[PDB]
């Protein structure tokens, strides 16, 4: 998945 | 007369090859999104995405949405709500870092 960074 | 078990952005419990070939559908604009259930993770919900780019062509991001044992969500621990539609409002407005504003939605 992908982080909220 | 609609609920959370049936909103423009819920479908259900889907299979992985059917998710990324529902966002990598070549007739999808960039910024397609959908809120799918937990498929490889706990009971919690997966908000997905698709991004277009000059590399190859269109490729899908997954964000598991992650659940708070409180009662909620929130992709991020920047990023807390208590209905699946509130998350998605959200980011259908400032990515807020994210790699689009969701704008469309699974068809």
């Amino acid at each position: 998945y992908e982080e909220i960074e | 007369m609609d609920s959370i078990q049936a909103e423009e952005w819920y479908f259900g419990k889907i299979t992985r090859r059917e998710s990324e070939r529902l966002l990598l559908n070549a007739e999808n604009p960039r910024g397609t999104f959908l809120v799918r259930e937990s498929e490889t993770t706990k009971g919690a919900y997966c908000l997905s995405v698709s991004d277009f780019d000059n590399a190859k062509g269109l490729n899908v991001k997954h964000y598991k949405i992650r659940k708070l044992d409180s009662g909620g969500f929130y992709i991020t621990s920047r990023t807390q709500f208590n209905s699946l539609q509130q998350l998605v409002a959200y980011y259908s407005k400032h990515a807020d870092g994210l790699c689009h504003r969701l704008t469309t939605v699974c068809p």
